[PDB]
DNA sequence: TTTTTTTTTTTTTTTTTTTTTTTGA
């Protein structure tokens, strides 16, 4: 209870600064006019673009990752007007989890959705036009023009789409006597940037510098077309950027269309841009607008903490540190051997290394004999696409397999796409629908804690747990809360159906060894006594579309099971509670990996969450029209009807089985400024969470970690990121000692935090 | 395996007819 | 062979519904009782099966596992020219490693084979005519009735 | 003996509802 105290009393100065930062009116002339964004649309190339200042404010919340910086965000949300966003979908869901654990937070989306990022922008040439900054000292106008030229192929499209959409909106209400506060409510589906000027971007170090200006730019857009009351009040955006500046980095990928060499360079993140740019540190006044959270809560060690301090603050590496980290070094052939460290996540510094490691363990488990099962993943290229693109690349000679030499990464979610063991691509022309299709096999493991990568639609088919676990679900109605408060009737219908379907399970437990004849006699006798105040008999299920029905018909079934669970719980003591209770709406038989959910009826249709830790179960086919929302896309929809698409089944933390949909992703990049839908990749998009790259590890914390370090490529920032993903130093093993080997340390942002920790106007929260 | 019988095959011979092809 | 959902309203007991979960062969014994009642004892559990030499299959498809073979089989039933094996999984084809001898010749030594339990024996007709036509399948012409008569002595 | 070439994130619009089983040469 005393843990929150420091945050509780130190976030108040933060709150008492963001308020004046958000309630500061700009001069009339400094407000970006609508005509500005009209001219931006007219401009074709980002060269004649006029030097235009877009005013903004910042407030920086830095601090160790997992330093509980979210308490500050929590206090901000419940006190201030704010639009909470996230740099990654995982981070956005993590903030939602930690904001709805205290009060109500509206669905937290990504900043990309907030400024209008759509599908076609994903693969867009974001680094093309040049800029010779008339700078040193770099004017803010020049920096903003650089960040708009960087994102010309995104800023221009956003401006054009927003502008050419037409005017009503707030313009209408404002003239009530010529009430815009009640305008976003009455006029719905309006962009969330029209109702607040405090934009919280969490884990903002995962965003490049180009985005910062972009966000501000977009803010003004969405407040100019709609003529928001904030625009009439001459308010300016304030970007509360929350993230770890020394545990997070942003990378830019460019693909050269002749060499087929996809390159990824390092970039300046928003945090580093704001901390280390003399122009932004003055305009935004970071000295009076910086909060550093300094405590590592999860950590409960002492020497582990000192090492984190020296690595994060750039302190000199001493002999004692070398001797401490010496106790973690385990051989190269010990980490890579799958027989060792079971259940420990293994980090490598190369995607090829992860592709090697995942394959060897697959062989190990398969030979030793979970189940190493094989599941189809396909691809769909088209003849016209690879005809025209080959024409435009100045090289019309290129084989399709050579097309898939590197664009397989750039055809779907990169993370799992380049970190999966898979077969040989069977690229066969299926031009029936004018197409050429590929076919490989992404072997998984059976019954492992896998994670959903992309956005999937979960369809819960039932619960495979214990009688006690299902009694708990009904008692607290936790399941109902996961579906949201606006549509509770749908959640109550399916639970009702389950209870009327799971009555047979009690009768199987009736056949349990070690029970007296009269013990079972009293069992069935109390079953009869409860039927007297209720045997399945012939209960009439179902209800009309009425709110009262799901609070009367369900109320009976909820009380029926609750009682029934608790009834036999007392009769058989702990044995009944631990007994496995499986409830499904259909005859579900699961021999080996293959499952069979018969014919679905879409009793409860929901959306799987990426953060939710699921468990791989098996690939039932049971073609559901719920996932078959297929409408190019129809040409492959016909083939998906042809070849039965397998729907992989996952088990959530509670234990409810959920059948999910597949994933489809486009590749559109070109060089002739002709973005055309080339290839759509149909696969599963699940990750093992057992092996990954250090760079991706930055995003999410891990329980047990074994780090495989490649010598020569040793960057102390990578070592710090890898070693900081786990709370306890006890469960940490490593290839070599990053402190004892030659390491390229880049301690430039470290001294900047140190000078920030050495400034009277910077607020440090313990 | 979950099986609840409370949650069959069609006879493909003429049990009834009301119209046919009168040849005689 | 009967399809589970086609017989979902049948309300059968255990062993008589899980055998036909995807589709399952049923050995129906037709006959009379001594009092003249026409009975049709629907026998369950009988599966058609064949053998392939263990080393030969291990080589020609690196089937480093009995189930790795089942995957190659279902991959073939997916690539099937016309969509007769929809949904087929790695569990319709249970397999084990048996220690049998080819009847041909006396010098023959008892090798290691895989005994591959098909269900729905038309899939065995495919997996016998189209699966790796350079490996030698042994008893893939023996229908499920003969497996029923022979496997049960008497 | 030179000798490489490492990592990431974003891509929405909704919650139910018409089933089919010999093919080849």
């Amino acid at each position: 209870a005393f843990l929150n105290f420091t945050s509780m009393h130190g976030v108040q100065p933060i709150l008492k600064r963001i308020r004046e930062l958000s309630q500061q009116q700009l001069d009339g002339a400094q407000v970006p006019h609508l005509q500005w964004f009209r001219d931006v649309a007219a401009l074709e190339s980002p060269a004649g673009l006029p030097l235009r200042e877009f005013p903004f404010a910042v407030y920086l919340i830095t601090g160790n990752a997992g330093s509980g910086k979210s308490t500050c965000v929590q206090t901000i949300n419940e006190v201030l007007d704010c639009v909470v966003t996230g740099a990654t979908r995982i981070a956005a869901q993590n903030m939602y989890a930690k904001l709805s654990g205290a009060f109500l937070s509206r669905p937290i989306n990504t900043i990309f959705h907030e400024f209008g990022f759509r599908g076609n922008h994903v693969q867009a040439q974001l680094g093309q036009y040049p800029y010779t900054l008339t700078s040193n000292p770099a004017s803010l106008e020049d920096l903003q023009r650089r960040d708009l030229t960087y994102y010309w192929e995104v800023i221009l499209d956003l401006t054009k789409r927003a502008l050419a959409a037409s005017r009503n909106e707030f313009r209408a209400l404002a003239a009530l006597e010529r009430l815009t506060r009640l305008a976003p409510a009455t006029h719905g589906a309006l962009p969330a940037f029209t109702r607040s000027n405090v934009i919280v971007i969490d884990e903002a170090g995962l965003l490049g510098r180009h985005l910062l200006t972009a966000v501000v730019y977009c803010w003004w857009m969405i407040n100019a077309l709609y003529h928001t009351p904030q625009y009439a009040a001459r308010l300016r955006p304030v970007l509360v950027c929350v993230g770890s500046p020394t545990q997070t980095a942003s990378l830019e990928s460019t693909f050269e269309h002749q060499k087929l060499r996809c390159s990824v360079r390092q970039s300046e993140n928003v945090l580093t841009y704001l901390i280390c740019n003399r122009t932004l540190r003055e305009y935004a006044r970071l000295s009076y607008s910086w909060a550093i959270f300094i405590n590592n809560k999860r950590c409960v060690e002492h020497e582990f903490g000192n090492l984190m301090k020296v690595l994060e603050y750039g302190l000199p590496i001493t002999e004692e540190h070398m001797q401490f980290v010496d106790r973690f070094v385990v051989p190269e052939n010990y980490i890579t051997n799958p027989a060792n460290l079971p259940g420990w996540t293994r980090l490598f510094s190369s995607h090829k290394e992860v592709s090697a490691y995942m394959a060897k363990l697959h062989a190990y488990l398969k030979v030793t004999r979970f189940v190493v099962f094989t599941l189809p993943v396909l691809t769909f290229v088209s003849v016209k696409e690879f005809d025209e693109y080959r024409r435009l690349t100045h090289q019309p000679g290129l084989t399709i397999e050579k097309w898939l030499t590197a664009n397989a990464s750039r055809i779907t979610n990169y993370s799992q796409s380049q970190d999966q063991d898979a077969g040989h691509m069977r690229c066969e022309v299926h031009s029936k629908q004018q197409l050429v299709v590929a076919r490989n096999d992404v072997t998984y493991v059976l019954n492992s804690q896998i994670a959903v990568t992309a956005r999937l639609r979960k369809l819960v088919f039932g619960f495979s747990g214990t009688f006690r676990a299902f009694e708990a679900v009904l008692r607290d109605d936790s399941f109902v809360k996961t579906q949201g408060e606006t549509s509770v009737e749908f959640a109550y219908r399916f639970l009702s159906r389950l209870i009327f379907s799971g009555l047979i399970s009690f009768y199987n437990f009736l056949q349990r060894p070690g029970l007296d004849a009269t013990q079972r006699t009293l069992a069935y006798a109390r079953m009869g006594e409860l039927t007297a105040e209720i045997f399945y008999c012939h209960y009439t299920p179902g209800e009309p579309e009425t709110t009262a029905a799901v609070h009367t018909q369900f109320a009976l079934l909820k009380r029926a099971f609750l009682g029934r669970f608790r009834i036999l719980q007392e009769l058989f003591g702990e044995a009944f509670e631990v007994a496995p209770f499986s409830t499904y709406v259909d005859n579900v038989i699961f021999r080996g990996c293959e499952m069979l959910t018969g014919s679905p009826r879409g009793g409860l249709m929901s959306v799987a969450l990426q953060t939710d830790n699921y468990t791989l179960m098996g690939y039932t086919y049971a073609r559901v029209f719920a996932f078959a929302d297929e409408l190019a896309t129809a040409n492959v929809a016909e083939l998906l009807e042809e070849a039965p698409l397998p729907y992989v089944v996952l088990r959530d933390q509670h234990g409810f089985m959920s059948v999910v949909n597949t994933n489809i992703s486009e590749f559109v990049e070109s060089i002739d400024s002709t973005e055309l839908a080339m290839a759509i990749n149909a696969d599963y998009g699940i990750s093992s969470k057992l092996a990954m790259t250090i760079t991706r590890s930055q995003g999410l914390s891990l329980d047990k970690v074994a780090i495989c370090f490649t010598p020569g490529n040793l960057r102390l920032n990578s070592a710090y990121v890898a070693m900081s993903r786990t709370t306890s130093s006890e469960f940490l093993r490593m290839n070599l000692n990053p402190l004892r080997e030659r390491h390229e340390r880049d301690d430039v942002i470290s001294e900047h935090i140190l000078s920030a920790l050495r400034d009277p106007n910077v607020v440090i929260v313990y | 395996n979950f099986y609840n019988p409370y949650l069959t095959q069609r006879h493909t011979y003429y049990s009834e007819c009301d119209e046919f092809r009168f040849i005689a | 062979v009967e399809h589970a959902y086609g017989m979902r309203a049948a309300q059968f007991h255990a062993r008589f519904m899980d055998a036909i979960t995807p589709t399952g062969t049923v050995i129906t014994l037709l006959g009379l009782t001594p009092e003249g009642h026409r009975v049709a004892v629907h026998v369950y559990g009988t599966r058609q099966y064949f053998y392939m030499n263990k080393e030969e299959v291990d080589r020609h498809l690196q089937c480093r596992a009995p189930r790795d073979l089942c995957e190659r089989m279902a991959a073939a039933l997916r690539e099937s020219p016309g969509a007769s094996f929809r949904g087929i999984s790695a569990d319709h084809f249970e397999a084990e490693v048996v220690e049998r001898t080819d009847v041909y010749y006396y010098e023959t030594r008892p090798a290691l084979f895989y005994r591959v339990y098909v269900r729905s024996g038309r899939v065995l007709s495919y997996l016998c005519d189209n699966f790796c036509p350079a490996i030698k399948k042994y008893e893939g012409g023996v229908d499920a009735t003969t497996r029923f008569i022979l496997d049960n002595p008497g």
